[PDB]
């Protein structure tokens, strides 16, 4: 009858020429693309490989995706045959506690962010942890003698930023200090927690208690220990690293007969992941909230016949289907934000490839030719917001002085007790804290908090806005205003301009810290 | 539960070829396969009125049986209503005392359903006029089904078969429109024809335009 | 020969267009809907997905449900193909006892099921409130800074869902503060071989409760707190149970002998996450100020299989899920009009609603409930307006006015207390009362100036409440000095209730927000 | 060993309906199904003697082909011998020069075997008299089997077919009783007939009244 080479449920001609699933009279229907009918209904035109049961080389067939006959936890974007459906799990540390191995202990909040490798593949996801260096000396407060030994504990959560869920299994994670000082190896207890970590979710959920390394109720748990020297480095760096593998267990599959979705013991993520990574182009995009979001699109590999049987994929197209971009009036953009607001970064090979395309395109500006740029399997593309400044892990650590001020340009209820203003969430990320100095009329300055670790005065308010507190480091007392004439200045510090330790001297002053003016008022009615 | 070997035979049967007739031959063979879908019921009636079927190569405009006739008609629209330049197409019927159909030759006539659909479309015209225009009257038989499409829930049917005109004609269809406009009324017949003929586009018709299919089904077999 | 794509047993045409189940001459009959015929008989018009064996994505088919061929413990409302049948189990603590690892403390606890402003969590939770009335804690227990507290309590599992549980109990975490996991509560024997049906407790209320670390048991892991934790526990008088969703296997119906056995190949774990992604969730505290969660099959426009479901409106969902009804055009819940309830949405669902209303050229939602479409993953919260709610959506307050009307109807005022009839939904947001005697110039004297002496209110098998003046007036009636100046009484709302002395260590009643409910000069009137 | 799915198809086949002819139609259809059990052998002989079959609704008394005839006969007994008011029944045969049968219409004619049994009973009368009364003699053929029932172990047979009279008639049956009482002797024939006809009540006859069945079996097929 009609050829279905891969036996996915879709005829060959449809997969190559275009198709879509429509519903008429509450009945699913797989039809050839018909512009005059389907565009109206806002339906999506699909194309996929006739010789791949799963064009993206994932556990779900092209048919199961486009039709909805699939694990409902598979992300919407991954319901597209050309977008891979797989988990991307990494560990999130919230708080950490250090003690002397038997008060006098330390409890700091940690800000861990998922990172990306300038390196190629690694078959692993990783995150970096940043420890709060604000006020509460460490080794001192802990009374750590050179012959001592430090104990470590923390609260963590697993987070899936992928397009497919995980069942009954958690990845093994390595807690690394420095370049390769593996402190601990974190595995899941019970071997089978019997839970689920769906895409875009945390485990345990944010409304539940976090997971603790060496739990209180548990006693046999292997304690995490550092020596005197390691601890010193830990204090010198205020930074750890989680290396989480890709052991995600078995896959929940769909069963036509009764529509049941059970875990297929004969289907494992371990045997499918390495195929995705070799047949897909990877695009990473921090546009939603300065968080690195990794996506993979089925791209042709010219040297591989089976792969050259895939639909042709352009950079513009990938962005639409993967990250939900759109061109309302000819202008490709991500929720009002034009592409021109984002940088493109490639690994070596993919970069060379692009250049050859541009050259062969007689084009110099890529932004004017995204619909002409072909993607190929194994390409690695990174797309970031131009405004912000990223570290070597592509994490927003700051921005331009002008843009910062622009966000505080919207004051609300100023006082002598503190300031309050609705401030863009995007910027708060790159901010470590604020400092406020009292300036004389002749040009004198008296910072109210002259320490590198007294910047934590900013606090989110559940009303949906931030509130700066002068009292916090002013002996719980409102900022005294001698003469309402000379202005009292206030301004924030960027995370990359943030100092975490006393200078070589031992100087704990605030001076030297690069800052960005965001507030100044004479003091009187103005103040 | 097909074993792995069994699956292998299936795919190899699709993938492995041996004897090859050579490009040119394949081109012709492909075209033939198309016509095989069309019921001879109409083919014989085409040659009966002096019908000629050509399968040329390259630009069709560059033909002997068809030279430079009215550059105007060299601007065309596909079965979807989108414009197209004739010299780039692959099919065309000829309106004259000596009707004649000519098409390009391609390997795509067994891969691309889009193309075949457009050629069955053209054939639809040939019938709707060059074989129907004659003894069409009273013609009410088809006239009545075309109405059901105009006025009825779901615009789909008329978004599929109707032009950007008949759709917007507020009033119901007058039994005089077919006279003033035998042109449009037969374009529809041509389209509905194409969809019913193209095996994979058939069910589509049955779904979006149940009536158009309900008729075209009876029509041919009886 | 008739299309039954999902193999549930109901031809596609019927699932889409409308069908009903009728019994004629003691024989089951599933046939197309016919208003004039079936409406008379008070039958239900059913619509369902022809491409879903179970429209609600649960373990029971549309056919099994509507036809009765199913586990009889599946709630009546869940016999509707568009209402999900799944368990919602949470833990209920009744009493607690604290000792130093007599000299011990025994307090009664009031645990209530909560709802998350958060999204999903694949878990149900309850909050426990410890009685702070009279019997100091650490003092009575003699807890030195180097001590260590032992904890124990009696609990019951309660299923407020629409499907039963067999031979399995969920794991529960006892949490203090924000994330101080004190203990992890699992079921013993691994297989108790029991059943927790919807709307029931386990063990049943007529049986002994379950104790953490049972007396008869000795190996049980004791629950222990340090000095500091105990202090926080006393400062807050509140714990939290986080119960997961490991409900075990599902009892299925067999078409050979009607037997309902547990299908070892059918598990709640593999079905729950599908329900949660295809259904709209509505929570409703209308029955008794208790949060009741229900899920309705709602279309997901982007998902073909899902857009094959029946269209579902807000009005309809309320009828089939929570048993609302419109007797005379007015949608209501047992006499209570919708206008008596608030609507609260999570972010996304809220935005969706606004777009609908806007596109509806409507501003008032109450006038357009039959026009408002539901979509998979919607989260709606419906509460009684009369009250103020906390973060867990629990009735812990109300406006001064409403309280007064409740107390306005007095039945008898003496000096031994007060007697009147007051709504039960009010006794929920009240911790107790405080009574002062005011002079003719403004001299007021509280007859019980402690934060833990408001428990003068007392229920009664009569059904009415009686305020006792003797209780904290040293057993003796309220002695009036001059019948001229009045006696004032007023209730204290739970959100304004104080359970620990001020930073001063002050035990006074002043500062406590109170709400006037009485005042009589004292003479004949009083 | 039928799988669970297989059992499902069985029950659904019983439970799920689609196209419906509507109340009225069903009523008629039901009645028809009854007659289909009755061998046309007798039906043709009924119309042959001028037989009319009616399927009215509501009270039968309220009929055109049957007005107010002898209020006395409007007191009746069922196939079990229990009294009944005609206006509440659902079947009746008419004794006259123009014999005619009329029945109520119901869904119960495919559910209730009791009803059908009572209608086959009435038909039994029609034969026993309106088709047998004629050339009955010598009539000894059936006369002899009726005796075996009277005198024999187990009263059941005569508790099933005999009235509260023939049972108590001490003396054996005189070959004159059939004359004086062609009435009773044919009621029996009617009853035994009903039981044999009603498929499920058949074996009952074979058991409690082996002779009555042994005869009614031969009788019809030959
Ligand atoms: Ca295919
Ligand atoms: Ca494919
Ligand atoms: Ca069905
Ligand atoms: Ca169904």
């Amino acid at each position: 009858t009609v050829p279905d080479r891969d036996n996915d449920g879709i005829p060959d001609s449809l997969e190559v020429e275009g198709y879509t699933v429509d519903v008429k009279n509450k009945r699913t229907f797989l039809s050839p693309w018909i512009s005059n009918i389907h565009e109206k209904k806002g339906l999506t035109k699909y194309k996929s490989s006739p010789e791949k049961w799963s064009t993206a080389s994932d556990p779900y067939s092209d048919f199961e995706k486009v039709t909805g006959r699939i694990d409902k936890n598979v992300s919407p974007e991954a319901r597209h045959p050309l977008v891979a459906a797989y988990p991307i799990v990494h560990v999130d540390m919230e708080n950490i506690i250090l003690s002397k191995n038997e008060t006098r202990t330390i409890s700091k909040n940690t800000s861990t962010s998922r990172t990306h490798t300038s390196e190629p593949g690694s078959n692993s996801n990783s995150s970096t942890v940043a420890i709060d260096h604000s006020l509460s000396t460490w080794a001192e407060t802990m009374g750590l003698n050179t012959a001592d030994t430090a104990r470590l504990n923390a609260n963590i959560r697993y987070v899936n930023t992928g397009t497919a869920p995980i069942y009954n299994v958690l990845p093994t994670t390595s807690l690394v200090l420095g370049k390769n000082q593996t402190l601990a190896t974190i595995k899941a207890k019970e071997n089978q927690l019997s839970q689920i970590l769906a895409p875009n979710n945390y485990y345990p959920s944010k409304n539940l208690a976090p997971i603790a390394l060496n739990a209180q109720d548990d006693f046999s748990s292997t304690p995490i220990t550092m020596n005197y020297n390691q601890f010193l480095e830990l204090e010198k760096t205020k930074q750890l690293r989680l290396d989480t593998d890709q052991v995600y267990g078995n896959i929940a599959t769909y069963n036509f007969e009764n529509g049941r979705v059970r875990v297929d013991t004969g289907s494992n993520w371990s045997e499918v992941l390495p195929q995705i990574q070799e047949t897909t182009a990877r695009i990473i995009f921090n546009g939603k909230d300065l968080n690195l979001v990794e996506r993979r699109i089925a791209a042709v590999n010219p040297s591989d016949p089976l792969e050259t049987t895939k639909p042709d994929m352009t950079l513009k197209e990938a962005l639409k289907i993967a990250f939900g971009f759109n061109e309302p009036n000819g202008n490709l953009q991500y929720q009002g934000k034009d592409i021109t607001e984002f940088d493109f970064n490639f690994d070596q090979q993919t970069s060379q490839n692009i250049k050859n395309q541009l050259a062969e395109l007689n084009a110099t500006n890529i932004y004017t030719v995204l619909d002409k740029i072909k993607l190929n399997a194994k390409m690695n593309i990174l797309i970031r917001d131009k405004r912000f400044h990223y570290d070597r892990n592509n994490i927003a650590v700051g921005a331009d002085e002008s843009v910062v001020k622009e966000a505080h340009r919207e004051v609300i209820n100023s006082s002598t007790e503190g300031l309050l203003l609705n401030i863009d969430k995007d910027i708060r990320k790159i901010l470590s804290g604020y400092i406020v100095e009292i300036e004389d009329t002749e040009g004198l300055k008296e910072v109210i908090n002259d320490r590198y670790d007294m910047l934590n005065i900013s606090s989110l308010r559940q009303d949906g806005k931030t509130f700066i507190d002068f009292k916090k480091y002013n002996d719980k007392l409102p900022l005294y205003i001698s003469n309402p004439n000379y202005k009292v200045n206030v301004y924030a510090v960027t995370k990359e301009n943030t100092i975490i330790n006393p200078s070589e001297n031992g100087d704990t002053s605030t001076n030297g810290i690069k800052k960005i003016l965001i507030f100044s008022k004479k003091g009187y009615e103005i103040g | 539960n097909k074993t792995q070997e069994e699956h292998l035979k299936e795919i190899m049967k699709h993938i492995v070829k041996i004897e090859v007739k050579g490009e040119e031959a394949v081109k012709k063979e492909a075209a033939e396969k198309l016509l095989e879908k069309v019921p001879s019921d109409v083919l014989e009636m085409y040659k009966a009125i002096g019908g000629k079927i050509y399968i040329v190569d390259g630009d069709i405009t560059k033909h002997i049986s068809l030279e430079a006739l009215s550059e105007d008609k060299k601007k065309i629209k596909d079965i979807y209503g989108k414009d197209a330049l004739l010299h780039e197409h692959y099919v065309y019927a000829k309106e004259g005392y000596e009707p004649v159909l000519v098409i390009q030759s391609s390997e795509d006539y067994v891969e691309n359903t889009e193309k075949a659909l457009n050629v069955y479309y053209e054939i639809g015209k040939i019938l709707s006029r060059d074989i129907l225009s004659k003894i069409n009257q009273p013609y009410q038989k088809f006239l009545d089904v075309l109405n059901t499409i105009k006025n009825a829930s779901d615009s789909d049917g008329q978004d599929l078969l109707f032009t950007n005109q008949l759709k917007e004609h507020p009033t119901d269809f007058s039994v005089e429109f077919l006279e003033q406009n035998s042109n449009e009324v037969q374009e529809v017949f041509a389209k509905a024809f194409a969809y019913y003929i193209e095996p994979q586009h058939r069910d589509v018709l049955q779904l979006y335009a149940p009536e158009a299919f309900n008729y075209m089904d009876k029509f041919n077999e009886q």
